[PDB]
RNA sequence: UUCCCGGGCCUUGUACAAGCUGUACCGGAAGGUGCGGCUGG
RNA sequence: GUGGGAGAGGGUGGUGGAAUUCCCGGAGUAGCGGUGAAAUGCGCAGAUACCGGGAGGAACGCCGAUGGCGAAGGCAGCCACCUGGUCCACCCGUGACGCUGAGGCGCGAAAGCGUGGGGAGCAAACCGGAUUACCCGGGUAGUCCACGCCCUAAACGAUGCGCGCUAGGUCUCUGGGUCUCCUGGGGGCCGAAGCUAACGCGUUAAGCGCGCCGCCUGGGGAGUACGGCCGCAAGGC
């Protein structure tokens, strides 16, 4: 439909889930997939295998909208990071750049109790 | 190696000399430790102050993106 | 029995115990049970208390909630005949019916229990809520809590439990249990307290809902001026501030008084005052 | 076994055909130390196979065995108080063991009266690519690859 | 050799005839939690 | 006195970016979140993930250290102003002007209180979900600012302050010189003599001495009782 043929991918990698969002150069998302969309529920969503299937599914959909190559941006440090990158790399899209964009505070808001105690 | 060794003579207090200051920042716009810069503490202190100053002036990046896996 | 405890546990392949003898008699001594008075026990456990209780008890009803401990109740209480076990949770049961049924022939009942403290307070509160015609209650209930149950109107104990019980019954600390008597030392001291019910409420029954609501409101921020407590916690009350200032005058209660320093009589007066004046 | 590697016993090769796989299969049949009975049963089954099928019984048996060799197994593993069926690759040794055991069990579960008949039928069916043995192999494989989520527990 | 049981070794807290603490609460206190501090782990 | 040096020492103004939350606009659809595993919860009134703009509060990543400063408490973005302490060199000036210190006076983390603001995140009490606490989702005080109270601690190096003498070795922060080295002041480890019940201390003494202050006299009852002083109260002495 859009027939952009060249976009980018945002891989939000969490400890509980991985979400892959394909988007135009302009940043407007075109399609998305996650661990839950495949059919996994609970902890299974966090597994690297879930990340692989999420990446493959999102890529297949994006191809259906006619993309050919993306520029992958990865956020977070979950368990599906490398697996998702690898899955998207060989999915058929010609990935050009891989960029780490983990958003970290400059000692801003106070974290939750579980994440405190840090020196 | 060391950043100091990989450099000629320069001033540490020059908060506009971007071409030399950029040498003391990592891939991400972060100040390198003495382990890497190879400076004495006084030197490191002055350098960090200058880096922060140049950051404010917008010449040096606060943060950026590493182009790798 | 310290020597017999190990034998009984091992004989079945098997948690805090009053292993020692003299004090188990003292607690029922304070409980004042005779051939004239029956007993409802909710925490019989192995039946250590039940044996020495039934040695001088009119009627014995015991509540066990776990049937894992059930097989050992009968054979450990073989000689005794007064024992009747209702394998029912007292909270989920209807104690009124059991009062009407088992102790119909018997004269009076005074509840004596020894149960974990995380279960204690809700049970006592329920037994008080439904206005059962029973004489009294005797429980050892984590001394630091018992003091709050008694809690003269100051000294970091007078809270909201104090007002509830003193509105329902009388309370006073009866006995202190020295630590380490239990085989596992509980790192904390316990106290046997007794509650004795009364004929009707201590003070005005004008509005139970609003009375308890005011009690809860005045003790939300304990460290705070009572006026501040009311303007904060009481529903809206921000726009009704002037009303509160008005009513506090004629009740002869000062605004800056730290409600933790009030009596049940004063609380009842304020409950009547605000109601029919606030709205 | 905490120290050693527990070296596998070397079985004496068959006398009729002179191969070790037949010996293993005979052993897998033999119960209560009756080996002569197992040998007679196996040879009767082989005769049946030969009589009702074009090629030699040995090829039929061998390729049936090769046809009933699984590759993915699920093993019970304890992680965080939870039981997970981790997928693993099975070595040729375990492959052969499972193959023979499953073949025997499937043969013994058939409704045919005579043991020789059952053995022959199971071998022929597993040769074709059907029967209890192949079905159990397929179920074992599908129990894996359906829980590949846990494969990262390398185990 | 991850888990079940038992034995031995190295390192570690209680008894042999991870805690603690100031303060503030606690109507699921055999004690818990919030904000700080200490190692006397 | 003159010349110079280092520093999250303190107060008052002012601005820089990252991040969380929320609001608006765009694009897109079925889950998101959370756990040991799940549930409560949020979402078809369009949630999550993405891009752009705006609002507000709080804290300052990398450097950052076994580092530095202060009498202790304690003190980290950056700029400016005002201001305290301290070190070194020259050996210029006064000529014992010194040390300690019962009372007094001032300062004093956190948690609390009063009078007004403020409120993004977190979070006692409380409300729900799983499984006795624990853990999960919400949530008032509080955490922040101004002024005025409170005056406590594992307020600790569990070591009062000053001065002199008694082997060294090594690491480090910061001055001076005649710069391989030498000479000051801080912070750490290992160790002579010595001390200690032992552990251990050991030029930063818990060694050897002198001066002044504080405190101890078996445990529990008990920091309780009464009295007095202070506090709005909790409570403190």
């Amino acid at each position: 439909k859009r027939q952009v043929a060249s976009g980018r991918a945002y891989i939000h990698a969490s400890y509980n889930n991985t979400i892959v969002t394909i988007t135009d150069p302009d940043g407007n998302p075109i399609t998305w997939s996650s661990g839950g969309v495949i059919g996994y529920k609970g902890s299974r969503k966090g597994t690297p295998y879930a990340a692989q299937l999420a990446a493959l599914d999102a890529a297949k959909k994006a191809m259906a909208y006619g993309m050919q190559s993306v520029d992958v941006i990865v956020r977070g440090t979950g368990a599906g990071r490398e697996q998702a990158i690898r899955a998207l790399q060989a999915s058929g899209l010609q990935v050009k750049s891989i960029v780490d964009d983990t958003p970290v505070p400059h000692n801003g808001c106070r974290p939750k109790k579980k994440f405190r105690k840090a020196s | 190696a060391k950043v100091k060794a990989t450099l000629g003579e320069f001033d540490l207090r020059d908060y506009r000399n971007v071409e030399v200051l950029k040498r003391f920042l990592s891939e991400t716009g972060k100040i390198l430790p003495r382990r890497r810069t190879g400076l004495s503490a006084k030197e490191q202190r002055i350098l960090a102050k200058t880096i922060k100053r140049a950051r404010i002036l917008g010449l040096l990046p606060f943060t950026e993106k590493l182009v790798r896996k | 029995t310290p020597i017999r405890t190990k034998e009984i546990l091992k004989k079945y392949g098997f948690q805090n115990f009053l292993i020692d003898t003299n004090i188990l008699n003292r607690i029922v001594d304070h409980a004042e049970v005779t051939e004239k008075t029956g007993v409802i026990e909710i925490g019989p456990g192995i039946g250590a208390l039940t044996e020495q209780l039934a040695k001088r008890a009119k009627k014995v009803v015991a509540f066990e909630i776990d049937q894992r401990l059930l097989p050992i109740l009968k054979d450990t209480l073989s000689p005794y005949e007064n024992v009747t076990v209702i394998h029912q949770d007292v909270l989920k049961a209807d104690v009124k019916s059991v009062i009407e049924e088992q102790f119909q022939d018997c004269d009076e009942i005074m509840v004596v229990a020894n149960l974990p403290y995380y279960v204690t307070t809700p049970i006592i509160m329920k037994l008080l809520e439904e206005h059962l015609p029973l004489k009294g209650i005797v429980v050892m209930l984590q001394k630091e809590v018992a003091e709050r149950m008694a809690a003269d109107p100051s000294s970091k104990e007078y809270g909201s439990l104090s007002i509830a019980v003193q509105f329902y019954t009388e309370a006073k600390t009866v006995m202190i249990v020295p630590k380490t008597v239990f085989v596992p030392q509980p790192n904390v001291d316990s106290a046997v307290i007794r509650l004795i019910l009364r004929d009707g409420p201590a003070v005005d029954v004008e509005n139970e809902s609003f009375f308890f609501q005011l009690i809860k409101a005045s003790f939300a921020q304990r460290r705070k001026t009572l006026l501040n407590n009311l303007v904060n916690n009481l529903p809206e009350g921000k726009a009704q501030k002037s009303t509160i200032e008005q009513v506090l005058e004629e009740t002869n209660i000062d605004g800056k008084r730290r409600g933790e320093s009030l009596s049940i009589e004063e609380f009842a007066a304020l409950s009547n005052g605000l109601y029919k004046a606030l709205f | 076994a905490r120290r050693r590697r527990a070296e596998v016993r070397q079985l004496q090769p068959d006398l009729v055909y002179g191969d070790v796989l037949v010996t293993a299969f005979i052993n897998k049949i033999m119960r209560d130390g009756k080996k002569n009975l197992a040998a007679r049963i196996f040879y009767d089954a082989c005769k049946i196979i030969q009589e009702k099928t074009g090629q030699e019984p040995l090829k039929v048996f061998k390729q049936a065995v090769e046809n009933v060799k699984p590759r993915m197994e699920v093993r019970s593993r304890r992680v965080g108080g939870a039981n997970y069926q981790v997928p693993m690759e099975v070595s040729p040794r375990r492959q052969q063991s499972l193959a023979l055991r499953w073949l025997v069990q499937a043969a013994n579960q058939r409704p045919e009266r005579r043991a020789a008949v059952r053995i022959a039928h199971e071998l022929m069916d597993a040769a074709e690519g059907k029967g209890g043995a192949v079905k159990k192999k397929e179920d074992v494989e599908r129990m894996a690859e359906a829980n590949r989520a846990y494969a990262h527990y390398r185990w």
